[PDB]
């Protein structure tokens, strides 16, 4: 799993 | 100022040499790079602006300008392996490490983000990770007499990330790696935040996931326990992770399977193998049948814990992953179990469900329900009882599908239902 | 025997 900052 | 700036004008900005300049230009990228319509990545990639980036990074005199970059190459860590690559191909790695210990809190936990995005691309970049010495400081923004102090948002990026470091196979994480994470994982278990759960119920299904070497790791720290009590939380994220560990552990040895039935998850199984989730069902029914394949004595304790007519109701109607576990976790028990236990099963009514699966066009559950059909006769045998169970078979329907069964295409299929029928219905 | 669980 790879999570964006938005 | 920062909005809808091109990618062009952050270039020229970045180049301009004039520091705040470049940080307006860093911040107008990171604001690109936070839109959920396709982000420019590669764009900003292609510009080169990666390396322009990451020695901002190391700009301790213009925190702002660290924060800002920190957070463009989290985003764009967060992409295509390609895109993370780009990121660690730039230097990143240590540059993010010395940002953990900023004295400024967003910052540093800007850091963290970025390296579980790293971290998470796979076992390469995680192992390359920790070989930079990110665990040390990690741990060490964790060395608190009371998690409940840190800010809620921060511990669940860095119990995020710390289960990123214990994620991927082939190869699985480093051993002293991963000994040096469990004791901050046991205590996170216990946390009361949902998310920090669910992240360490993560991080530790990942650990079991293994030899039993590495189950064993998991299970001296004395967990099963918790995850048998996370078992039974409202949350669904929570569950599926833990259900998953208890799982990965079950298939490991007799005595390790032991410590999840000394814990008491066997009660919550009536639940686990109702569950409206189809996924939680099938997880379920495949550690029962783990749990199935262990001693005659758990055996018993799935007995006892009244779990063979929910075997039975599996059996009957659930997806079909599912019932293909349920057909397994038969065949299990049949095979390891008693003649008292196998007749049990019988008077739980195993039979019908098990012949109506025989109609299924997958051969694999086929074999499996042969399987567990030539056991049961096997126990009906030495009772002298195999006419009783020949004619239970035929009133169901069931030899009639075993006898076309002697027609099938795959081998052990064809010649394992003759059998049946030339010894038991002949 | 004991089926450790499938990569999918």
């Amino acid at each position: 799993e790879k999570r964006p900052r938005s | 100022g920062t909005v809808n700036w091109s990618v062009e004008d952050i270039v020229k900005g970045i180049n301009s040499n004039n520091l705040e300049s470049q940080l307006q230009a860093t911040q107008a990228a990171r604001k690109l790079l936070s839109r959920e319509k396709q982000p420019p990545i590669d764009n900003i990639i292609r510009a080169g602006l990666i390396p322009k980036f990451v020695s901002f990074l190391g700009k301790t005199d213009c925190s702002p300008i660290q924060f800002e970059s920190a957070w463009a190459l989290t985003n764009i860590a967060s992409g295509t392996s390609e895109q993370t690559k780009a990121v660690v191909d730039g230097g990143a790695i240590p540059a993010f490490i010395s940002l953990l210990a900023s004295p400024h809190a967003h910052i540093s936990e800007q850091a963290v983000w970025a390296l579980g995005n790293i971290a998470g691309d796979g076992s390469a970049f995680r192992d390359l990770v920790i070989k930079h010495g990110a665990i040390d400081p990690l741990l060490a923004l964790l060395a608190v007499p009371d998690l409940s102090t840190l800010a809620c948002g921060y511990l669940r990026n860095l119990t995020w990330t710390l289960s990123n470091l214990c994620r991927n196979k082939n190869p699985a994480p480093p051993l002293d790696a991963v000994e040096q994470i469990l004791p901050t994982l046991v205590r996170l278990l216990h946390h009361n935040d949902p998310e920090v759960l669910a992240d360490s119920c993560w991080a530790i299904s990942y650990l079991t996931d293994g030899p039993n070497e590495r189950i064993e790791m998991v299970v001296k720290k004395g967990v099963v326990p918790q995850l048998v009590k996370l078992l039974g939380a409202t949350e669904l994220p929570i569950v599926t992770p833990a259900l998953r560990a208890i799982g990965n552990i079950v298939t490991g040895t007799d005595e390790q399977t032991q410590k999840v039935i000394d814990a008491g998850a066997l009660a919550v199984f009536p639940s686990l193998l109702t569950n409206p989730k189809t996924n939680i069902q099938k997880e379920a029914t495949w550690t029962m049948s783990n749990i199935t394949a262990g001693r005659q004595d758990q055996i018993q304790q799935v007995v006892n814990h009244g779990l063979v007519p929910f075997l039975v109701g599996v059996l009957s109607k659930a997806d079909f992953k599912t019932q293909k576990e349920a057909a397994w976790a038969i065949t299990n028990y049949t095979s390891g179990g008693t003649v008292e236990q196998i007749v049990y099963l019988v008077h739980c009514g195993i039979i019908e469900p098990l012949m109506n699966l025989l109609s299924a066009k997958d051969t694999k559950i086929i074999q499996v329900i042969l399987d567990a059909i030539s056991n049961i006769f096997q126990a009906a045998e030495k009772l002298g009882e195999t006419e009783k169970l020949s004619i239970m078979i035929e009133e169901c329907g069931g030899l009639d599908k075993i006898e076309a069964l002697q027609r099938h295409e795959n081998e052990s299929v064809y010649k394992a239902s003759l059998n049946l029928i030339e010894k038991y219905f002949s």
